[PDB]
């Protein structure tokens, strides 16, 4: 596989193996000009090993953004990764 | 009418190339003809080798095809890496007949069809080289019997990725029944494109050990040690050679594109080289100077356009620091040996150290730059032979009039677009599509999509929709919207409409919801009901 | 309401929980009513007269690009035209009116079969039924047939074979509005028009209106149409695709 | 550093003063200090945006002759960090960066983008074939006429 496809691979093993309202406190790495606050993360460890049950469903820009959040990388360079033709063909393929 | 129809034909009236006249139109005729000559002379003998190396590649893999095939169990192959488009010919064995049955997950829905399908084109190919038989592995029992020959049977199962497992699983241990009789052959030919691992863990394992009693792997693909690309771009650089230049930018963004694509990078390839190829000889009018015949008729626009370049700039610098059409001529006879020196240094890498998996388009950027020795350190066999490998990258005077380059973004605009980030910058910016030049409505309202996508962006990710409604009403001028729909007497429903107190809340009440409708289709909304149309929820963030 | 408003950070920056005394619970009852009629003629008359002048501005800009898009489909590239906005006049006016007349003087017209990708009601067995009443292709043998096999995609990959040996002229031009569109989006649907984009003869020409569109397209697809992907955002009012999706 | 204290209170004397150290017509200041009145309550590092929004409004005010000179971008940014005690040049860019995102769909800023014909640092007649993926757009190979006229008068002086 190419490293966009195995990156999208790894990045539907997060969404569908993590919980949506922890996602904010595990790959945001942003400075605020807004004042807000970041999510706590989980208050407890629970014990159910996740990956020994089936796996959950998400949506397309939840992977997409996981995606553009786990991938490798002056003022018209653009370090973040787009989401262009060739990552729909390979999450296609 | 037709627009409110499927589809219907129509046949257009009638009272001849593409290419356009270059140089702000000032640029002949006869060049444009003779523009479009050398540009097809060139793409023909680009893709003639294309075709010899593509007829090569499918003749080879037949040969190890046939080769492993041919050399009480299966004989079982497995092609990993296999797209599925092999023309698997089978030789005629003497007393024997030999038979190919293909299989697709489409005609493999359960275990009954896959025989019948099976039974009923081995019956149609004994037939047809040789009263009608049930389709069913009694046919097998029989065949000594109704044909006179044994028989060999090689299965082919297009893309077994995609099958269910379970009934090629079932379809395996039911042919496995065959082997009891004594004038049967039975091969299979498994097409991977993933890896063994996850096939090995979908079958059971009573089927993993009937299947290892005999079988081969065979890792046949298009990134298989890099023989078949480096063939191409070596096609492609011998068609150029002696006439154009490629540049870095231009071979890392090949690699780069090549590198997000594995099972189908060949044609990609060809893609983009093709491109290149039409963009150099649509844009540029010195694409006719290639050759020694056509430098008869440079004018005063093509010396005025060669004067702007940086290499004649440095160039004259050096020359007015230490001390114009013939001089210009001159630089037209040189040879510019980096693809000689590109293919002598891979048949030295081939034939003298057994090198072969080597990438010659890296192998290429890295001469264009100057670290082909960084690129030969990782060998550990060049250390005593680097010297001689290695050549300085020359500098030669107008080269980036004949040059394919990536420095505008069109190679990344037209073949691998930011599709989803093309819409939102459009629907965001807006100035950018529209030219900005109903005379006093145009500068001061927006589009309603425009205007529409930016409450969009800064809104949450479920919105009400009567308050989106409000937060557009409040971006739109009423009173210059009533003055722009009282423009036109000449519609007598939209006047009465018009002076009635509550018309600019029909008006943007109907544009909002047009704009919603909009971003329904387009898949930026989507509503969080059947019944009900209270509540959307946004699908699309900018920058993703 | 949110720090961040782009990329991935803004997605989970605004993916927050909302309390129920911030719940805004206002309906589409509290709205002006509105029925067919007078949404229609004040929609058309903001369709015709606003912002009528720029468009027109950009079209005429965008028709300077009709050179390029010819040499683009003689050289086996298939078209496919994005952006924001409607894109049925652009196709209609580009196939028929200029490629159509100047590729069947090139060869010394050719005719136009035109798909509706809005309508729910295209179908791939009537339309290559109309494919077939065109090129008139050999029909297919009885061992070409197979076991209750797509006869209309075993009888193109008989035409693909055929048309690698003929001469390289093109005999139809394929326009499809709407390729992402609702009924037409479908596997096998896309599966046809690819293998009809391997035919060096039938020059491809669609559009596009979905934003996760090529998501519609793995690499043997995407191999098989050989797509050239051209931005024209217009801002066009969509009148006939919206005819199927009651806006009422 | 400026770029790193938080929770500052700022006058607007400072502000308008901040903006004529560039040369920034008047009614440009205003909508800066009108874009820092909409976001008083709602703010964390106010240098940062103060600094950003004068930097993304003087490329667009500046745009015609840094096409004419290119190292005046580099003259800008060596003055803010003059001014804003930050040693580094990364942080004024991720700076600028961040505030970009925050102006970029606003009527004022299309506007100035509009007036002063910066469009991201191109004309329209540009910008509308760069995006049609016409490839009989202007590449980044030779230099400008106009580029080409001032080397060789500086040639014949």
């Amino acid at each position: 596989l190419s490293i966009i496809s195995k990156y999208l691979l790894i990045a539907s093993y997060i969404c569908s193996y993590l919980e949506p309202r922890y996602d904010a406190s595990i790959f945001s790495r942003k400075t605020r000009i807004i004042q807000g606050r970041a999510a706590y993360g989980r208050r407890k460890k629970k014990e159910v090993n996740p990956r020994y049950l089936q796996p959950s469903l998400f949506a397309i820009e939840r992977l997409l953004a996981i995606f553009q959040a786990i991938f490798p990388i002056a003022l018209r360079e653009e370090s973040l990764m787009k989401a262009n033709i060739e990552v729909f063909q390979n999450l296609s393929e | 009418a037709d627009a409110q129809r499927s589809h219907y034909t129509v046949y257009p009236s009638l009272p001849h190339i593409p290419f356009v006249k270059l140089l702000s139109g000032k640029e002949s005729e006869v060049n444009v003809e003779k523009r479009w000559e050398l540009y097809h002379q060139l793409h023909s003998h680009f893709h003639d080798q294309v075709d010899h190396i593509i007829d090569n590649i499918e003749a080879d893999l037949k040969a190890e095809i046939s080769d492993l095939l041919y050399s009480r169990c299966f004989n079982t192959i497995f092609l990993l890496g296999s797209d599925s488009t092999t023309k698997i010919e089978l030789k005629d064995e003497s007393s024997r007949y030999n038979v190919l049955i293909e299989l697709t997950p489409k005609e493999s829905p359960n275990v009954r069809m896959m025989l019948r399908r099976s039974m009923y084109k081995l019956y149609s190919a004994a037939d047809a080289e040789e009263n009608d038989v049930s389709y069913d592995l009694s046919l097998v029992e029989n065949f000594k019997r109704l044909f006179g020959k044994d028989l060999a049977m090689v299965f082919n199962f297009k893309d077994v990725d995609s099958i269910n497992f379970n009934t090629l699983d079932n379809f395996i241990i039911l042919l496995k029944s065959a082997f009891k009789y004594d004038h049967v052959k039975i091969s299979l030919i498994f097409n991977i494109n993933t890896n063994l691992s996850n096939i090995e863990k979908n079958l059971r394992q009573s089927t993993i050990r009937l299947l290892k009693r005999n079988y081969h792997k065979l890792d046949v693909s298009s990134n298989k040690g890099f023989k078949y690309g480096n063939q191409i771009f070596q096609s492609f650089l011998d068609t150029v050679d002696g006439k154009l230049n490629l540049s870095d930018r231009f071979v890392e963004f090949i690699l780069s594109k090549m590198a997000n694509n594995t099972n189908h990078n060949l044609q990609l390839l060809t893609k983009m080289l093709d491109y290149s190829l039409m963009s150099y000889f649509f844009q540029n009018a010195f694409s006719v100077f290639i050759d020694p015949v056509n430098v008869d008729f440079l004018n005063d626009d093509y010396l005025k356009i060669l004067s702007r370049c940086p290499t004649f700039m440095f160039f004259v610098e050096g020359l007015i620091k230490q001390h114009l059409e013939e001089f210009f001529v001159e630089f037209l006879v040189r040879e510019n040996p980096i693809n000689g020196h590109a293919k002598f240094v891979a048949r030295f890498l081939e034939e003298e150290l057994n090198i072969t998996n080597f990438n010659l388009i890296e192998l290429y950027h890295n001469l264009l730059i100057g670290k082909l020795d960084s690129y030969l350190d990782r060998w550990s066999a060049c250390k005593e032979y680097k010297d001689r490998l290695h050549f300085e990258p020359i500098d030669t005077i107008f080269q980036e009039l004949f040059t394919l380059d990536n420095r505008s973004g069109l190679l990344t605009q037209s073949i691998f677009p930011s599709y989803k980030s093309n819409i939102e910058d459009n629907l965001l910016s807006w100035e950018q599509v529209l030219p900005s030049l109903s005379g006093d409505l145009d500068k001061i309202m927006a589009p309603v999509l425009g205007q529409l996508f930016k409450l969009y962006r800064e809104a949450n990710m479920t919105i009400n929709i009567y308050d989106f409604y409000i937060a557009f009403r409040e971006t739109l001028p009423k009173e210059e919207i009533l003055n722009f729909i009282r423009k036109d007497p000449s519609n007598t429903k939209l006047l009465e409409l018009a002076e009635t107190p509550d018309a600019f809340d029909k008006v943007a009440l109907i544009l909002f919801m047009q704009a919603i409708f909009a971003f329904e289709n387009m898949g930026l909304i989507k509503f969080q009901s059947t019944k009900s149309y209270d509540l959307v929820e946004k699908c699309v963030w900018r920058g993703i | 309401a949110s720090s961040f408003l782009d990329t991935f950070e803004g997605y989970f920056d605004q993916r927050k929980i909302v309390r129920t005394n911030a719940k805004s619970r206002h309906t589409m009852s509290m709205a002006p009513d509105v029925t067919r009629e007078e949404f229609s003629l004040v929609s058309n008359f903001f369709n015709e007269n606003f912002q009528k002048r720029p468009r027109q501005k950009l079209f005429e800009i965008q028709k300077k690009m009709f050179p390029q898009y010819w040499f683009e489909l003689t050289q086996g590239f298939s078209l496919l035209f994005y952006g924001v906005g409607s894109k049925r006049n652009f196709l209609e006016e580009f196939a028929i009116d200029y490629l159509s007349p100047k590729i069947a003087y090139s060869q010394l017209s050719i005719p136009c079969l035109i798909l509706n990708g809005y309508n729910p009601s295209c179908n791939y067995r009537d339309v290559f039924k109309e494919i077939t009443d065109l090129l008139v292709p050999a029909e297919l043998t009885r061992s070409e047939t197979k076991y209750w096999g797509n006869h209309v995609i075993l009888q193109i990959q008989k035409m693909i074979d055929f048309y690698k040996n003929q001469p390289l002229d093109i005999k139809l031009i394929l326009v499809v509005h709407n390729l992402d569109g609702p009924s037409i989006r479908k596997n096998t649907f896309q599966t046809m028009l690819s293998f009809l984009s391997v035919i060096r003869q039938i020059a491809i020409v669609a559009s596009t209106d979905h934003i996760y569109a090529p998501l519609l397209w793995d690499n043997m697809k995407a191999q098989n149409y050989n797509f050239v992907f051209h931005d024209i955002s217009n801002f066009e009012p969509s009148t006939v695709e919206s005819t199927f999706q009651d806006v009422m | 550093s400026l770029l790193v204290k938080k929770y500052c209170k700022m006058t607007t004397e400072e502000i308008i003063r901040l903006c004529n150290d560039f040369e920034l017509p008047r009614e440009v200041a205003y909508k800066i200090v009108d874009e820092y009145n909409i976001n008083a309550s709602r703010l964390v590092c106010p240098w940062q945006l103060v600094c950003g929004l004068v930097l993304n409004c003087t490329f667009i005010v500046f745009n015609e002759r840094r096409r004419k000179d290119p190292r005046i971008d580099h003259f800008i940014v060596s003055k803010m960090c003059s001014l804003m005690l930050t040693s580094k040049v990364d942080d004024v860019i991720e700076c600028v960066k961040l505030v970009k995102e925050l102006i970029i769909g606003e009527k004022w800023f299309r506007d100035l983008q509009i007036r002063y014909d910066d469009f991201d640092g191109i004309r329209y007649d540009e910008i509308i074939f760069r995006k049609l993926g016409s490839m009989l757009q202007t590449t980044n190979i030779l230099v400008t006429d106009d580029q080409y006229n001032i080397w060789k008068k500086r040639i014949e002086m």
